[PDB]
RNA sequence: GCUCGUAGUUGAACCU
RNA sequence: AGCAUUCGCCAAGGAUGUUUUCAUUAAUCAGGAACGAUUAGGGAUCGGACGGCGUUUAUUUUUGACCCGUUCGGCACCUUACGAUAAAUCAAAAUGUUUG
């Protein structure tokens, strides 16, 4: 997972290249951490908003 | 004691960053945040509802 | 200095338009350069010279 | 989203320009793309 | 002519703080400039700064920054009457500051009461 | 496509300026702390998020580092220097129970995992060592003549 | 002169009489030349540094020759780094002091950057077209710097 | 129609 | 306002580059006068300077035409406005809705 400067969230492979899904909404400014949790399941961002 | 429901800091959010000192003006953690729990996030209805 | 340059083309300008009193955009030329001295005039004048 | 599609596309035609630029300043084996991200090493 | 060194570097600040930059340029420097940005680093506004002269004033900046202020006509401004003048410049008086050029130095509204000195509006920043 | 449906939902009431950093407990997988713009730094519990277990205003400026340790408690980084806190205590207490600020402007923060140890980037180009509970002042490695932060 | 010398003040000039006879081939600044001044402070710990200063309008004089005077010195005198310097009786002095420290590759740019609070550190790159031993000599002439006039810098070639 | 131009207007930084 | 054959002469002027200098001379306009801070880059346009993992001039060195890169300086197109706002005007009417 990275955290973009702009608004989106990226899901990557470990071997991909190119993203495997991107995460957006309006309500969400700068997205400054993205981490997981401790199953592997969900994905936890904290912004700018 | 001044209540601000989640559809008008949803819509707030929904406003950009043109408003960010609305918004962070708006979340005042002296006040009551009043969730609310309807599909839409739109404020007029949840207010008169 | 360039004071001197100045002259001689300004000058020499005068001295064109002696030769031909009707080219009157190189008499626009003239005022121009003019202009230059009454300014660097001025001012170096103003130095103490 | 809208900015977000814009600048992509952005990117894209600047960086077409780039590697075209690139192509022809080459022209008048390679460096793989993963090469030319280590600028140096010290020990 | 712009001699306003400060006005152009903070409308550099402000245009390249809407644009979504990551860092500014400003190649006219100062030294209310950089004092300017030792309180708004001070206060986390801004990220760094790196002055590499030739005089490159370079600003790694953050991104809250909403507006760094532009007021060219520098009032002198009691202490008594400095509440009325930051409530006026800034949108709430808990967020942003408003630089003061005092003689003890120039800081922000707080810490200059915070000195018990009355000075000059020069910034403002949210 | 059709039950492409990413969004679960939004930890409470969130902070008032922006989150600059948050961490996560490696032991547990509900422990989230998240410090913001204002120093204050709050901790949820994932299963319930309606609410945060613990708020403090820990630092002023901002919060730059924050980690959990191995036992229950975390740690702040800020330009103020870095705290260590105790988030689950039944006296809940608002006031920190370690601090430092001999380094500099100490920039971020991580953990080792299995002995309590913990290093910090600071601004000087270092990296400092601390191994909890028998150490005053923190080892200083960094690259030796470096200055950058 | 100015000076009751030093024993390793006339060291060093016991070098300058020893650059007069039994010597090169070349005396260009080596027969003017009298005792002016020098200091001695190590680099750190486990070795010293020798300094010299400069009669100021001279230092084209000392541009006379340096390049390999300085290897003389450095052979015949005690393996330490030996180094000019003019003293002056503040800005372009220690500016001049700088750029009299580090004198065969001119400053490129002063790096004065700042971290996220009041702190603040001074970094010049100098060019890269000589590194050989100023790798070695950089970190003395950043010591020597900071012990004779006061200030933190660092020297860095740039990227 | 545009241009030069004066009073005026605003006057680079740098130096306990 | 305008500027269209060739050639000569007369002076200006622009642009580039320099290893050039008195060093504030600067910036905008009442009184008056002659003539009628970035957008965000891409692809093209020339006017230079530098370089060539290329042809041709060339009997081979100059040299020039073509192609490429950097680079400035301008005349316009296109989208997004970085925004605006009085709209019909826009890479400027961007700075008249958190005005300094
Ligand atoms: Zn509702």
């Amino acid at each position: 997972v990275s955290g973009s400067y702009d608004r989106t969230i990226r899901l990557w492979r470990r071997d991909a290249g190119h993203s495997r899904d991107v995460y957006h909404t309006k309500r969400m400014q700068r997205v400054f951490r993205t981490m997981w949790t401790m199953d592997s399941k969900y994905i936890l961002t904290g912004s700018d908003d | 004691n001044i209540i601000i429901t989640s559809c008008v800091m949803a819509e707030l959010e929904k406003l950009g960053p043109r408003y960010r000192v609305a918004l962070m003006i708006a979340r005042d953690e002296r006040w009551q945040r009043l969730t609310c729990d309807h599909k839409g996030t739109y404020a007029d209805d949840c207010i008169v509802d | 200095e360039d004071l001197y340059f100045l002259i001689k083309k300004a000058v020499a300008v005068r001295k064109h338009l002696e030769r031909n009193r009707k080219d009157k955009d190189s008499k626009f030329r003239l005022i121009l350069i003019e202009s230059r001295i009454h300014r660097l005039a001025r001012y170096y004048k103003t130095v103490g010279v | 989203p809208k900015v977000v599609k814009k600048a992509t596309e952005i990117k894209r035609e600047e960086l077409a320009a780039i590697k075209r630029r690139e192509e022809n300043e080459r022209k008048h084996k390679r460096k793989s793309e993963r090469e030319k991200a280590v600028l140096v090493k010290q020990q | 002519v712009r001699t306003s060194v400060l006005h152009d570097a903070l409308n550099s600040i402000n245009n390249a703080e809407k644009m979504g930059k990551r860092q500014v340029m400003i190649r006219p420097s100062s030294k209310v400039i950089v004092k300017f940005l030792q309180v708004m680093q001070r206060h986390g506004y801004i990220g760094e700064f790196e002055e590499v002269d030739n005089g490159k004033i370079v600003v790694q900046l953050n991104g809250r920054l909403n507006k760094c202020g532009v007021i060219s006509p520098r009032y002198n401004v009691r202490l008594a009457e400095l509440e009325k003048w930051v409530t006026k410049l800034l949108p709430a008086r808990q967020f942003g500051y408003v630089i003061l050029t005092t003689s003890a130095g120039i800081m922000d509204h707080e810490e200059a009461r915070r000195k018990h000195v009355a000075g000059k509006i020069i910034g403002f920043f949210y | 496509r059709m039950f492409a449906k990413p969004f679960l939902g939004q930890l409470g009431n969130g902070h008032v300026q922006g989150v600059y950093s948050m961490c996560k407990d490696k032991n547990s997988l509900n422990c989230i702390a998240s410090g913001s713009g204002d120093g204050v730094v709050k901790v949820w519990d994932l299963t319930t998020r309606d609410e945060e277990t613990w708020r403090v205003a820990a630092h002023n400026n901002i919060v730059k580092g924050l980690t959990f340790t191995n036992d229950k408690k975390l740690l702040s980084c800020a330009t103020d220097g870095i705290k260590l806190w105790d988030p689950y205590a039944s006296p809940s207490n608002t006031t920190p129970i370690a601090t430092w600020q001999e380094g500099g402007p100490y920039t971020s923060l991580s953990f080792h995992r299995s002995a309590n140890t913990f290093a910090a980037s600071s601004g000087q180009g270092c990296i400092r060592i601390w191994d909890l509970e028998h150490s005053t002042a923190g080892q200083a490695i960094q690259w030796p003549s470096f200055v950058d932060t | 002169s100015r000076q009751n010398p030093s024993d390793l003040e006339r060291a060093i000039a016991g070098a300058l009489y020893d650059l007069e006879t039994n010597t090169a081939d070349l005396k260009a600044a080596l027969r003017p030349l009298q005792f002016v001044s020098a200091r001695e402070i190590e680099v750190g710990h486990g070795k010293k540094a020798i300094v010299i200063f400069v009669p100021v309008p001279a230092l084209q004089g000392f541009h006379r020759v340096q390049q390999r005077l300085t290897r003389e010195l450095e052979k015949k005198f005690s393996d330490r780094h030996v180094l000019i310097l003019a003293a002056r009786r503040l800005t372009a002095v220690h500016d001049a002091i700088l750029t009299d420290l580090v004198y065969p590759v001119e400053i490129v740019g002063k790096r004065l950057r700042t971290k996220e609070d009041g702190s603040k550190v001074l970094k010049v790159i100098l060019d890269e077209k000589e590194r050989g031993g100023v790798d070695y000599r950089l970190d003395t002439y950043s010591e020597v710097y900071r012990r004779l006039t006061g200030r933190n810098v660092t020297f860095e070639f740039p990227q």
